[PDB]
C-alpha cells in the first residue's frame, strides 16, 4: 500500500547511520511535498521532444533506441511521464568507432576527415579524466594538511 | 599532430593502390583494359575492395 | 517556443488534423529535421538573388525579377533580419507555375574545404 | 515602451513585405504557416530539409480529399 | 516544534483512538465505555468484560452525540488514563462527524475551553483528514468509519455541503447483520461472547471476492470456502459463504434490507450532484476507506465498480491502497504536527475577543 | 611481485588461471602507478607512503602463498583469503576471485 | 627505466612490419584481413602520442606519467607481436592461421582485455574465408 | 501475468538509464508500482526532489 511505499522510498535514498525519529519525519515531507503540485497533447510525444535533442547534438542510433522502446511500450503510459521530469535532475574506448578497415559489403564513401577531429576527442576525454584524478588526489589531502587538526579526525573535535 | 601523421595514414593506402592500376595498365585499351582492373576488387583488405568496386563501375560504362 | 515543439505547430498548420490525430507525420519529421541545426553550405545573398532572378527569367517576366530588388530594398531599409538567405531559399524551393542541368550552374560553397 | 512598439510595428512591416514576396511567386503557403517558417529559419537549420518536410506534408494532406 | 505539543483524539463508536501527532500508529486504542455501577468507573478490558454490572455506553451511534455525559467522560478519561496528560499544556484537535450543526459546535468549543480548559483548539471533520492521507485537498472522499460514514465531495476549501450523502455503514452494523442472517438460517446464536467472536472474524478473517453471484455459484457447486477457526475455548463459529454476503449491501443494498442506496450508487449519486466541470477533477482522486481493509481483496471489486461507475469517457483514476483502516488517524497525525498549520489553528486570545462562534470560520 | 608476475605471464604451462591471477595483479599494480605519478609531481610525506605499506603487506603474502598452484588448487589459495573479516582485504581479494574462477 | 620501456617498441616494429610484408597478394586474402585489422590497432596508438606531444611541449609530461599512460597499450601490442611471430614462423595462410585465431580466442578468457582483442581479430579475419 | 510485467520492467529499465535519471533500480520498482495505482506522475516528481533535499541536509 501507499503509506508503506513512502517509508520504503525514504529508506533507499538514505543509508542508515538517529534513524528512529527522523524516518517518521521524512515520511511527513513525503506526504507534504506530494500535494504542492496537486494544489496548483500526447504522452509519447514527450519522448520525441527529447529524441529531437539527441539528434541535434549528434548520436542518431541512441535516438533510434529511445524511440524503439516507447513504441513497443504502447502495447504504463503514466509511468514514462515521471521519468521525463527527473531527467535533468540526475547526476552530471572500443575498437569500433569510425572504422572502415573492417566490413564486407561496404559502399564507396571516400575521405571524410572532418570527424577525424572527433576521433581525437573520444580519447582526449578519457585521458583528461585520468589527469583530474591526479588533480583530486593532491587536493583532498592538502585541504586537510593545511588546516588545523580537527578536520579529518573526529576525536580532536572533542 | 605527429607532423599530422594521423591525417596521413589512409593516404599512402589509397595512393599505393592507385599506383598499381597505373602500373599494371600499360598501353592497354579494350577488354584487355577491363581485364587490367579485374581481380583488384577481390582483395581481402576491405579498404581496397571498396575503392576498386567504385573504379570498375566507371570503367564498364 | 523550443525548436522541437515548433515542428508540431507545422503539422497542424499544413494538415488540418491535430497533433494527436496524426503523430506519425510528426514522428517522421523529428527523424529527418534532427540531424543538423545549420545549413550544409556557406551562404551569400548574391547567389540566392541570382537564382530567384534565374527563375523569373525562365518564366519570361523580366519586370518582376526587378520588382523583387525593390522588395529586397525595403527589407534592407529597416534591416531587422540577417536570416534573409534562408527564408528565400525556402520560398524558391516551393515555387509554383501559374500557366535541365545544374552541373554547370554555380552552386554554393560546400564546406568540404571549411572546418566542420 | 513606445519606441519598442515602434520596432514591433517596423518588423510587422518587413513581415508584410515577406508576405508580398511569397505571393508574387505563387506559393501554397499562407501567412499563418509563414509565421512558423520564419521562426524555423531564425533558429537555423538547412532549408532544403524544411522544403523536403513541407513537400512531404503537403502530400499527406491530399489524403483528406 | 514551534507549536506546543499537539494531540489528536478520535472518539469512535466502539473504541477511542488517541495519541500524539507525528506517530504512524494510533498511540493508544481504548474501549468506548465509561464505567458506572449497576465499582466507580474504569476504561479498559476489565470494565468491558464486566459490562453486565458496569454499564457500557456509546458516545456516538448515528453521527451525532447521543449521550453528552458519556462523551465528556470518555474524553476526560482519554485525557487522564489513556494519555495521563494535563489539558492546559497541549493544544488538542477534537473530532466531529462531517456536517454536524454549527450551534452544537459552539457548545463543544465553549465546553472545551471552559469545562476542560485548553490553551488552543481545533475541531475537524473526518473526510478532510482522510483526504490529507490521500495527499490532496481536492477530490471525492468515500469515508467509512465506525459509526459515521459519508460520501463527501470536497473541492478546495470546504466540501460541497449540498452534495454530502450520509450512509450508515460501520463494523458494528456488519456483525449485527451476521447475527441476523445466521439466526435466520437456523443456527443457534444468541449470546454476546459469540457476537464478540463473529465481530472479530468479520473484521479480520473474512473472505470477500470479485462478486457475490459468481462465488455463490462456486460455493454451491462444491464447498471448500470454510477455513476453520480453532479457539481453545472450543467455540467454532464461522462459515465461508455467509461472511462475504454480509457487506453485499455495497453493490445491491436490499440484501441487508437497507433502503439507503448502495456504495457504488451513492458515490455515483454524489458525483452527479457535483458540477460537471469539477467532476473529472474530483474523479481524478476518488478515495476508498473503511476498517474492513484488514483483509485485502475488497479493493479489487471496488475497482471493478468504479470502472462501471462513470461513463466510458476517461479511464479510472482511483487511490486504492490495501491499508486504509486508520486513514482518518494518519491524516490528523500529520495535519496537527505542521508549523504552517499554526496559521489556521485558533488560540484562546482571539476566541475571547470575538466569541466562540468564530471557531466555525477561522478553523474549518 | 614484479618478478613473479613477469615470469608467469610468459609461462603458459602454469594454466590460464595463473595468467588470470597475473592479469588481476596487473590491475592492482596499475593503481600504484597513479600514486607515484602524483608523488613525482610534488617533487617528508611519510603519511602518503605508509598506507601502501598496509596494501603491499597483503600483496606480498597473497603472491608468495600462491606459489605452486594452478587449476582448482589455485581456487584453494584465493579461497585461502575469503576467510578474512577486514573489509579492505576482502575488497582486495574480490576482483581477483572472479578472474580466477572464470 | 627506459630499458623497461623499450620492449613495446620492438612490439611495434614487428607489428608494423607484418602489415606491410604480409599484405601482398601472394600471402592470401585472409592474411590481408588479419593485417588490415591489425592496422587499426596501430592507429589508436599513433593518436595517443600526438596528444602526448602537445602536453610535453607545455611541460606537462614526464616519464612517470608516460609509464602510466602506456600501460593498457603495452599488453595490447604484446599480443599482436606474439601472433606475428607465430604466423611468419609457420608460413600460415588460409585456415592454419584461422585455427590459430580460433585457439587464441579461448587462450585468453581470464583477462577480458586480451579476450576482446582476439575475438575482434577473429571476426575480422574470418570474412574472406 | 508476472512474466508480462517482468518484461515491461526490463524495457522501463533501459529508458531510465540512458536518460541518466536520479533514480536507481529499487526506487524505480517502487515508482512503477506506485503509478500502477493511479497516482499522478507530475506529483511524484515534486515529492522526490524535495525528499532528496531534506535527506541531504542531514548528511
Amino acid at each position: 500500500s501507499i503509506t508503506q511505499l513512502f517509508d520504503d522510498l525514504c529508506e533507499a535514498l538514505l543509508p542508515a547511520a538517529n534513524r528512529k525519529r527522523a524516518k517518521r519525519s521524512l515520511k511527513k515531507v513525503a506526504y507534504n511535498a506530494l500535494f504542492t503540485n496537486l494544489f496548483q497533447l500526447p504522452a509519447r510525444n514527450k519522448i520525441l521532444m527529447l529524441s529531437f535533442d539527441l539528434r541535434v547534438g549528434g548520436l542518431g542510433p541512441k535516438a533510434d533506441r529511445l524511440e524503439e522502446l516507447v513504441e513497443e511500450l504502447e502495447a504504463v503510459g503514466s509511468v514514462l511521464d515521471l521519468l521525463v521530469q527527473l531527467a535533468g535532475s540526475g547526476p552530471p574506448r572500443d575498437y569500433f568507432l569510425n572504422n572502415k578497415h573492417v566490413g564486407r559489403n561496404v559502399p564507396y564513401s571516400g575521405y571524410d576527415c572532418d570527424d577525424l577531429s572527433v576521433f581525437e576527442m573520444d580519447v582526449q576525454s578519457l585521458i583528461s579524466r585520468e589527469e583530474c584524478l591526479c588533480h583530486s588526489m593532491i587536493q583532498e589531502t592538502l585541504q586537510v594538511m593545511e588546516a588545523a587538526p580537527g578536520t579529518g579526525l573526529p576525536t580532536v573535535g572533542l | 599532430l605527429r607532423r599530422l601523421l594521423v591525417w596521413t595514414y589512409d593516404p599512402k593506402i589509397r595512393l599505393k593502390t592507385l599506383a598499381a592500376l597505373v602500373d599494371h595498365c600499360q598501353g592497354r585499351k579494350g577488354g584487355e583494359l577491363a581485364s587490367a582492373v579485374h581481380a583488384y576488387t577481390k582483395t581481402g583488405d576491405p579498404y581496397m575492395r571498396s575503392l576498386v568496386q567504385h573504379i570498375l563501375s566507371l570503367v564498364s560504362h | 517556443k523550443s525548436p522541437n515543439v515548433l515542428l508540431q505547430n507545422l503539422c497542424c498548420r499544413i494538415l488540418g488534423r491535430s497533433e494527436a490525430d496524426v503523430a506519425q507525420q510528426f514522428q517522421y519529421a523529428v527523424r529527418v529535421i534532427g540531424s543538423n541545426f545549420a545549413p550544409t553550405v556557406e551562404r551569400d545573398e548574391f547567389l540566392v538573388a541570382e537564382k530567384i532572378k534565374k527563375e523569373l527569367i525562365r518564366q519570361r517576366r523580366e519586370a518582376d525579377a526587378a520588382l523583387f530588388s525593390e522588395l529586397h530594398r525595403k527589407l534592407h531599409s529597416q534591416g531587422v533580419l540577417k536570416n534573409k538567405w534562408s527564408i528565400l531559399y525556402l520560398l524558391l524551393s516551393l515555387s509554383e507555375d501559374p500557366r535541365s542541368y545544374a552541373t554547370l550552374f554555380a552552386q554554393a560553397l560546400p564546406r568540404d574545404a571549411h572546418s566542420t | 515602451a513606445a519606441a519598442a512598439a515602434a520596432n514591433l510595428n517596423a518588423v510587422r512591416e518587413t513581415m508584410d513585405v515577406l508576405l508580398e514576396i511569397s505571393r508574387i511567386l505563387n506559393t501554397g503557403l499562407d501567412m499563418e504557416t509563414l509565421s512558423i517558417c520564419v521562426r524555423l529559419c531564425e533558429q537555423g537549420i538547412n532549408p532544403e530539409a524544411l522544403s523536403s518536410v513541407i513537400k512531404e506534408l503537403r502530400k499527406a494532406t491530399e489524403a483528406l480529399k | 516544534d514551534d507549536d506546543i505539543a499537539a494531540l489528536v483524539v478520535d472518539n469512535g463508536s466502539g473504541m477511542c483512538k488517541a495519541g500524539f501527532a507525528g506517530d504512524d500508529a494510533p498511540r493508544a486504542v481504548f474501549p468506548s465505555i465509561v464505567g458506572r455501577p449497576r465499582k466507580d468507573s474504569y476504561v479498559g478490558d476489565e470494565a468491558q468484560s464486566k459490562r453486565g454490572i458496569l454499564t457500557l455506553k456509546y458516545p456516538i451511534e448515528h453521527g451525532i452525540v447521543t449521550n453528552w455525559d458519556d462523551m465528556e467522560k470518555i474524553w476526560h478519561h482519554t485525557f487522564y488514563n489513556e494519555l495521563r496528560v494535563a489539558p492546559e499544556e497541549h493544544p488538542v484537535l477534537l473530532t466531529e462527524a462531517p456536517l454536524n450543526p454549527k450551534a452544537n459546535r459552539e457548545k463543544m468549543t465553549q465546553i472545551m475551553f471552559e469545562t476542560f480548559n485548553t490553551p488552543a483548539m481545533y475541531v475537524a471533520i473526518q473526510a478532510v483528514l482522510s483526504l490529507y492521507a490521500s495527499g490532496r485537498t481536492t477530490g471525492i472522499v468515500m469515508d467509512s468509519g465506525d459509526g459515521v460514514t459519508h460520501t463527501v465531495p470536497i473541492y478546495e476549501g470546504y466540501a460541497l455541503p449540498h452534495a454530502i450523502l450520509r450512509l450508515d455503514l460501520a463494523g458494528r452494523d456488519l456483525t449485527d447483520y451476521l447475527m441476523k442472517i445466521l439466526t435466520e438460517r437456523g443456527y443457534s446464536f444468541t449470546t454476546t461472547a459469540e457476537r464478540e467472536i463473529v465481530r472479530d472474524i468479520k473484521e479480520k478473517l473474512c473472505y470477500v471476492a470479485l462478486d457475490f453471484e459468481q462465488e455463490m455459484a462456486t460455493a454451491a457447486s462444491s464447498s471448500s470456502l470454510e477455513k476453520s477457526y480453532e479457539l481453545p475455548d472450543g467455540q467454532v463459529i464461522t462459515i465461508g459463504n455467509e461472511r462475504f454476503r454480509c457487506p453485499e449491501a455495497l453493490f445491491q443494498p436490499s440484501f441487508l434490507g437497507m433502503e439507503s442506496c448502495g456504495i457504488h450508487e451513492t458515490t455515483f449519486n454524489s458525483i452527479m450532484k457535483c458540477d460537471v466541470d469539477i467532476r473529472k477533477d474530483l474523479y481524478a482522486n476518488t478515495v476508498l476507506s473503511g476498517g474492513t481493509t484488514m483483509y485485502p481483496g475488497i479493493a479489487d471489486r471496488m475497482q471493478k465498480e468504479i470502472t462501471a461507475l462513470a461513463p466510458s469517457t476517461m479511464k479510472i483514476k482511483i487511490i486504492a491502497p490495501p491499508e486504509r483502516k486508520y486513514s482518518v488517524w494518519i491524516g490528523g497525525s500529520i495535519l496537527a504536527s505542521l508549523s504552517t498549520f499554526q496559521q489556521m489553528w485558533i488560540s484562546k486570545q482571539e476566541y475571547d475577543e470575538s466569541g466562540p462562534s468564530i471557531v466555525h470560520r477561522k478553523c474549518f | 611481485i614484479r618478478r613473479y608476475t613477469d615470469q608467469r605471464s610468459l609461462d603458459r604451462s602454469f594454466g590460464l588461471v595463473g595468467q588470470s591471477f597475473c592479469a588481476a595483479l596487473h590491475q592492482e599494480l596499475r593503481e600504484y602507478y597513479r600514486l607515484l605519478s602524483v608523488l613525482h609531481s610534488q617533487l617528508r610525506l611519510l603519511v602518503w607512503t605508509y598506507d601502501p605499506k598496509i596494501r603491499l603487506k597483503t600483496l606480498a603474502a597473497l603472491v608468495d602463498h600462491c606459489q605452486g598452484r594452478k587449476g582448482g588448487e589455485l581456487a584453494s589459495a584465493v579461497h585461502a583469503y575469503t576467510k578474512t573479516g577486514d573489509p579492505y582485504m576482502r575488497s582486495l581479494v574480490q576482483h581477483i576471485l572472479s578472474l580466477v574462477s572464470h | 627505466l627506459v630499458h623497461r620501456i623499450l620492449p613495446v617498441a620492438a612490439s611495434y616494429s614487428a607489428v608494423t612490419r607484418f602489415i606491410e610484408e604480409k599484405s601482398s597478394f601472394e600471402y592470401g586474402q585472409v592474411n590481408h584481413a588479419l593485417a588490415a585489422a591489425m592496422r587499426t590497432l596501430v592507429k589508436e596508438h599513433l593518436i595517443l602520442v600526438s596528444q602526448l606531444e602537445q602536453l610535453h611541449r607545455q611541460g606537462l609530461l614526464s616519464l612517470q606519467k608516460l609509464w602510466f599512460y602506456i600501460q593498457p597499450a603495452m599488453r595490447t601490442m604484446d599480443i599482436l607481436a606474439s601472433l606475428a611471430t607465430s604466423v611468419d614462423k609457420g608460413e600460415c595462410l588460409g585456415g592454419s592461421t584461422l585455427s590459430l585465431l580460433h585457439d587464441r580466442s579461448f587462450s585468453y578468457t581470464g583477462d577480458s582485455q586480451a579476450q576482446e582483442l582476439c575475438l575482434y581479430l577473429t571476426k575480422a579475419a574470418s570474412a574472406p574465408y
